[PDB]
């Protein structure tokens, strides 16, 4: 129910928080401001929830300290369970054991999943007693027991393999167990009278079981007999393309038969400004396949040089990828919006702030970067904890301000002391006299 | 046979077999723990899957 | 008693809820720096925030690393602390990204505590108890098994369910041998024979352990701590002696493999399951990367997305350099070598050079750990030399002056000894000045 | 003497020429001159023999052929056996199998040693008769065996588990075996001498040893010297001892190293194992990557850091891996924590002693006038040059068959083999004949 | 019949006992200085006292450097190990170049091993086990000894064996009438095959047949085989022993080079250092030869400095052509011959002179005599002028095709018209560049 969780930057935001009309609310579901951005992201949200379209790319641009990464986080949160969501960094695709193109395809394979359902019978009931028949050095053994439930009291003989299972996990008359016929697995809900009541209903019931497996897993399983170990060990390379071409046909047949349904996922890539050109040239073609997960990116870089080429392309990506991709920009934050973000960060971290400390923190947060002002709010509580009261006061924020330096403040301090710091040329003065 | 025995016998272990088991065996006790449920080695996952 | 450039640092040297002392824990000066780090110690002891990084910058020989060792001391031996260098990220086995992600998960530890009741002692005797079976039968029926236990200072008799006969048969214990019995889990364990039975045979291959001390019934608790990475390695690695996969483990070589995200999340699931029941306790640790200037921009990029992770721990950075070109990009210029986007996510802690009066106290405090005692006259030279040549030069000259003092049989350093040590060992400036006057290629 | 007897660059240097007062002798212990540098090395020598200090670096500086390599080599000889020493090169730590960081970590690990002592209780003696009853009654009838030693003979009762253990590694008696006291392990040393005449052709397992002398069971302690690196390689693998000889380490994880450090800490607390501080010497460090420099800067501050000495003859020059030129070829951070020892070029008077002391090593008798021409050519050339001419002139004089090397033979030896300065001139005049950087060459002599 | 590639006409240096070089000897013409210079090298190699000494011979292209480097190897003899090496071969994908350089360094030196073995061989007449009626308490069932008779042409003998070496025979599935090989030292038994006289027993047979071994029964022989130290290191790294299923797959896997530790090398030097003290073994030095040393990286050049200072370092000879050029792996460094000056300081420099035209005319003559062909003198002069106008190695290449045109013209001797015809079909580099400069697409 709860994965290991600590206070994080993207913690507070849950869901995209859009109206049924798709218009954004001023403050909803942890997100504040950025109207056109959240709406344009919601169009993509209902676009994925439709699932009738494939092979589309979209880009989220902007300067630093935007929330485009937060926006995509809100799209992944509003996406909900049962929809696979894969987020990889741009520098992750580079690998020594695997090719960059092969790993790039491996990223496309993980995003789209497949659901398969099946029905398995189940017997759940209390035990009256157990009777086993064995012989010392005599081989064959014979078990018998008696299962009891409110409306049904019956007696079942024990098979050869049922004996080993009942001996593996201790079964008693007091203990209530539930066993599947086909699986043969023994499941103990707990202990009855020496705290669960006898199960209601019939002794034998049939319930459906659903299994969900990503395309990448099916791809790795069929490569080698030990290829199943490559799932957990993560060691696999140069998967045969013929295996993928066969898997696509088998999955298509599974869709036509109605046996297995596919769930389209979302692929998210962070820091796409640095990527090799072979990766882009492979993406251009790879987005046109029948199963292509919806791709959303993030680029905070302006006009710069693409890695692998000497020339400088606009936005940091070649124009071939900019063509088929859609560009969703972002804008800076108002002075009041920063105050709202800092306030909801205080609510997420559960830290009470004074009004004057909120105004001062908003001013020094507008002058400097926003993420820095969000960084001080966590230390303010620790500094105020020594004062033995729980509050954030302007004095404590000033002390935290002189203790921790802003980047722009450190730029000057480096520039005056440059003789003390190590120059790019290598010269440094370590002596005061 | 004299030279045979004079050759065969001086076979010296470059370190030891007792140095291999001396630097290996752990002083710490067994300490049976629930960590056996926190391991689940790769061989068992083939059986559970 | 070995001392390398350290060990005179004991903790941060703070006081209770106040400004740091002038001199404590071998620290002199820089009260603001170790105070600001003192707040970071509280932030780490809070065990709440995640992926929060800080960077202490300053010139060389300003005490950058001693602060990280100090907070490492302040956290305690139980809190995991991983020393790491930016040069270690490059490995031929796996990509740098996987090594960085692995070191990121090496920081957080996990503690497990378990209390189990035990029954240990010798065996006085074993007798069955016959009772009538529920359904009539001719053969024997045993209701219970009686087991006596003898230990030093006490004795006890126990009654067990008849199912214990299978475990006792498995352990093959009969009489006069110390056993191991766990209360609720049950069965048995045979540690070894009792000590009084060694005399009956002149030669035997079985060792004889003495009777257990104290009561025969005991309750003890054992706490075991394991990091999440060490937990993941055991999950990914196959374990068996004779298994075919394990047979391929031999004759081949193990190599570090990139661990999938699915496995990490799966371990997080069971760790969360045990932490919900109260049996597990998750303590975040601290990662420390020295010389961050040596990191490629590909790692700096992965730190941006990595620090925003939920389980990401607190990582402290140190960069001595000033404005430099980031590795991997020739045109880009950023302070300290850290890109501005990454600088935006952290807090900078400045460091200042030490004063003359602080330097003399540095050397005089180093003398105690060095166990060498110096006069007041020869110390005043070490101060001026330390300020002119360099700080680490006067600290480096301490041992040669003591060895020369032993050659002169004197127990304390003299001005003649520090001058003779000056002539033998040269600092950087003198050597660089000698290189210019020689055409020998020296 | 145990090492191979083939002569090396410097075979004459043994130990250092310092007295107990450390004052160097002008010619002693195989070396010559370099008084201040030798004393500065002896301070490091007593610094290692003391063992109370750790984690320090020292540098040896000088031009080519100044004696920097014969200096650190003299330190390793005076240091003696049982003190671990590691001499590598900076270019060797570049490897495709290992990363430079881990390859340098192993270079720091091999230098520091560990001495472990262990005591054993064993029962060793020749067997006379072994009786085991089977069908008389049954069930481990308590057979008895008689063990014989030269000065003592006793009879031992055999237990049931010992009856089962004696069946494996079957013994007919007439044999010498040893049984471990703690674990009851049975070990077969070999047959006695009376069994040698039974077979004309015998297997490869058989052998003959004398009956053990003295008491039947003894208490003996054994000492072992194992470096930390060997411990880490052994603990890293199921079988790591084979990984030692095959040379494939596998880049041991840094996780195991902390566990090994705790193990060594507990062994030192118990007093069973003591550590010996070692020495690490890296030759020609002027070529090294910057990552290795930073990792040296950090790795020098640990609790176990072997004393590091290095020699670099480069002046102010560009470091490998960076565009800028740092002085000495090393970053200023590595020079900040270090101590620099400078060596000065030899004079004429010292060179002739370095020559004659070399002819004593090559066992080549020289005339009084041969050292004059060889020294005169030794001043203009480098000291490392004429030392080869002292070798060739011995063969040229051997063709003339007469005793010591005559001056004329030295002139012929100098005439046949060109100096490094002359080849530059012969190349500069003949440039059209030799290949050029641009690749242009004139093969044909005809114009 | 016989193959000749730019070589095989040099049988050695051809030096007199006084060290003076003849005008022409052993297929070598001129170059008295360089010949006398290498003879002293051969003497130093025979002296065995010096180790790690190195001598560099540098000259222009086609000056006879390499041809002389083969002549010294011919002068040393087959017993002295000689390992040819090229700078471009030191780079390997499996292991770093350094381990390959140090590896060849140990491949140069070599060691001789002598050990005596005694073997009983012959046809098995009658073999019987002998069981002891005494139980002894140690075993349930065993044999005291096994007697196996052996038949040979010179005589027959009966042997008494232990049950183990008989168990080996039972593993070999030996039957009466089959020749066996039993060695006393290792105690190994090998079945050669069934005796030849028994072949007529069956019409069709799978087993091979061999004659009965000569010799009485027992034989005493010693083996003087010489083996390099590096071969002891490789045999030390990969064990051939054991029946384990792991060892089988270990034999199946391809050999992969690995970096050998210094400890193992030190142990091998210890056991060899003991065997040379017992007199059972004798160590001999050997010569390492590297061609195109200028192709080496500055890393290998630096490691050569520490490698030459080792005691086991063999004599190595270097040969380079180019003048002062930028050393590979260096940016602004310029050094003669493409070798760093610190290494040049260690070596000894030998210079190689070019060849006069009158010497070239004789070179073509000797190459023709070894080529066995027939050349007219009038065409010999023209071939000499041709060789002097273009290159020396071009006329030696011109001797080959003319022999074919002479056969098509049926003439036994080469004529001026034949070589004049051969010049038009085959061009040298100078003409190829001239025609290369003016053309449409890259000539
Ligand atoms: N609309 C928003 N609602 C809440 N938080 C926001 C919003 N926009 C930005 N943020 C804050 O910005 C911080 C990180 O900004 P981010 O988008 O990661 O910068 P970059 O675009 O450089 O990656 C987050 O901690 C988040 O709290
Ligand atoms: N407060 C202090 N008191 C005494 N010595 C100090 C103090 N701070 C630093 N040092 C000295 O500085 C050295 C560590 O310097 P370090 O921080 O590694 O330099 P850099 O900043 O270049 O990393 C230690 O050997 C220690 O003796
Ligand atoms: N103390 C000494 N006495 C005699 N000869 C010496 C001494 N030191 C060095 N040499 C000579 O120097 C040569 C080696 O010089 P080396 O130390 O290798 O110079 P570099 O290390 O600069 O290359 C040897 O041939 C040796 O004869
Ligand atoms: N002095 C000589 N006598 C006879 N043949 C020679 C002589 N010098 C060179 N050659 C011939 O020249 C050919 C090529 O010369 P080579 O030694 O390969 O030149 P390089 O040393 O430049 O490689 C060889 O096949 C050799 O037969
Ligand atoms: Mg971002
Ligand atoms: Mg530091
Ligand atoms: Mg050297």
């Amino acid at each position: 129910l709860k994965s290991l969780s600590l206070i994080a930057a993207h913690s507070h935001i849950t869901g995209l928080g859009l109206d049924e009309n798709l218009q954004p609310r001023p403050t909803s579901e942890g997100m504040v401001g950025q109207l056109q951005a959240r709406r344009a992201a919601g169009v993509i949200l209902k676009m994925v929830q439709n699932g009738t379209i494939a092979g589309r790319a979209v880009l989220v641009a902007g300067p630093p300290s935007t929330g485009k990464t937060a926006l995509a986080m809100g799209v992944s949160q509003s996406l909900g369970k049962d929809v696979p969501f894969t987020a990889i960094a741009g520098s992750e695709i580079f690998s020594l054991e695997l090719s960059k193109t092969e790993a790039l395809t491996q990223a496309f394979r993980k995003s789209i999943g497949i659901k398969i359902k099946e029905e398995t019978e189940l017997i759940e009931g209390e035990v009256v007693e157990i009777q086993i028949d064995r012989s010392i050095t005599g081989g064959h053994k014979q078990g018998k027991l008696t299962i009891k439930t409110t409306d049904m009291e019956t007696i079942y003989e024990l098979g050869n393999k049922m004996i080993d299972g009942l001996t593996k996990e201790k079964v008693l008359a007091g203990d209530v167990i539930s066993i599947d016929k086909a699986s043969g697995k023994i499941t103990k809900l707990g202990r009855s009278f020496a705290f669960v009541q006898c199960p209601e209903g019939e002794l034998q019931k049939r319930k459906t079981v659903v299994h969900t497996v990503s395309l990448h897993e099916i791809d790795v399983i069929n490569s080698r007999t030990q290829g199943f170990l490559a799932l957990f060990t993560g060691d696999t390379g140069e998967i045969r393309s013929e295996v993928r071409d066969q898997i696509n046909t088998k999955v298509a047949e599974w869709k036509e038969e109605g046996k297995a349904e596919i769930v389209p996922g979302v692929l998210f890539i962070d820091e796409v400004h640095m990527l090799d050109i072979e990766c882009f040239s492979f993406i251009n073609r790879a987005l046109e396949d029948e199963f292509a997960p919806i791709v959303m990116m993030a680029t905070n870089r302006g006009v710069s040089k693409t890695r692998g080429t000497n020339y400088k392309s606009p936005h940091g990506l070649p124009l071939d990828l900019l063509d088929r991709s859609i560009i969703i920009t972002t804008k800076s934050y108002n002075e009041q919006e920063i105050k709202t973000i800092l306030s909801i960060r205080a609510q997420e971290e559960e830290v009470e702030l004074s009004s004057d400390a909120l105004d001062l923190l908003t001013k020094t947060g507008v002058e400097t970067s926003l993420r820095y002002s969000s960084n001080l709010i966590s230390v303010a509580q620790q500094i105020a904890m020594k004062r033995k009261n729980n509050t954030v006061e302007v004095e404590d924020v000033k002390r935290a301000y002189l203790l921790f330096l802003d980047s722009a403040r450190s730029v000057k301090y480096v520039q005056e002391n440059e003789s003390q710091y190590i120059d790019d040329q290598g010269n440094v003065q370590i002596s005061i006299a | 046979v004299n030279k045979l025995r004079c050759d065969r016998r001086p076979i010296f272990g470059k370190n030891l077999i007792d140095l291999l088991t001396k630097d290996r065996r752990v002083k710490y006790d067994k300490s049976s723990i629930i960590d056996n449920e926190l391991i689940k080695p790769l061989q068992t996952r083939v059986l559970d899957n | 008693t070995r001392t390398a450039a350290h060990t005179h640092i004991k903790g941060l040297g703070l006081d209770e809820s106040g400004v740091a002392k002038r001199v404590e824990g071998g620290f002199v000066g820089q009260i603001e720096a170790r105070e600001a780090c003192g707040v970071i110690v509280d932030l780490i002891k809070a065990k709440k925030m995640s992926g929060r990084a800080i960077l202490l910058a300053g010139g060389p020989s300003t005490g950058k690393t001693a602060l990280a060792l100090a907070i490492s001391q302040e956290l305690g031996p139980k809190v995991p602390f991983c020393p790491l260098v930016g040069s270690e990220l490059y490995s031929v086995e796996v990509k740098k990204t996987e090594t960085l992600m692995e070191n990121f998960r090496r920081a957080i530890g996990l503690r497990i505590k378990e209390t189990k009741e035990v029954y240990e002692g010798e065996v006085t005797e074993l007798t069955p108890e016959d009772a009538e079976n529920p359904l009539g039968g001719y053969g024997k029926t045993i209701s219970h098994v009686i087991v006596g236990l003898k230990s030093a200072k006490g004795t006890k008799t126990l009654r067990l369910d008849p199912t214990i006969y299978e475990s006792i048969q498995r352990e093959k214990v009969s009489i006069g041998d110390v056993i191991y019995i766990e209360a609720n889990t049950g069965a048995v364990k045979r540690v070894g024979r009792s000590d009084a039975y060694a005399t009956e045979f002149d030669l035997e291959t079985e060792e004889y352990v003495p009777l257990p001390k104290g009561e025969v019934h005991k309750k003890k608790e054992i706490v075991q701590d394991v990091t999440l990475h060490d937990l993941d390695v055991a999950n990914a690695r196959p374990q068996g002696g004779q298994d075919v996969i394990s047979m391929m483990g031999q004759l081949l070589k193990p190599k570090k493999t990139e661990i999938t995200e699915k496995l990490r999340q799966e371990v997080n699931k069971v760790v969360a399951k045990y932490i919900d029941q109260g049996v597990a306790e998750l303590i975040p640790g601290v990662l420390f990367i020295d010389e961050v200037n040596m990191l490629d921009i590909e790692i700096f990029t992965y730190l941006n997305k990595a620090l925003e992770s939920n389980i990401a721990p607190v990582v402290v950075l140190a960069s001595n350099r000033g404005m430099t070109t980031v590795r991997g990009t020739e045109d880009v210029i950023s302070p300290h070598g850290v890109p501005p986007d990454l600088i935006d996510r952290l807090l900078i802690v400045r460091t200042l050079p030490y004063d003359k009066d602080e330097i003399r106290t540095i050397i005089e405090r180093r003398a105690t750990v060095e166990r060498l005692q110096v006069e007041s006259s020869a110390l005043d030279l070490l101060a001026t030399m330390g300020t002119e040549t360099s700080l680490r030069y006067a600290l480096q000259l301490l041992a040669p002056c003591g060895i020369l003092a032993q050659t002169s049989n004197r127990k304390e350093i003299v001005v003649n000894d520090v001058n003779e040590a000056k002539l033998l060992f040269l600092d950087a400036k003198r050597s660089t000045k000698i290189l210019e006057t020689s055409a020998n290629y020296l």
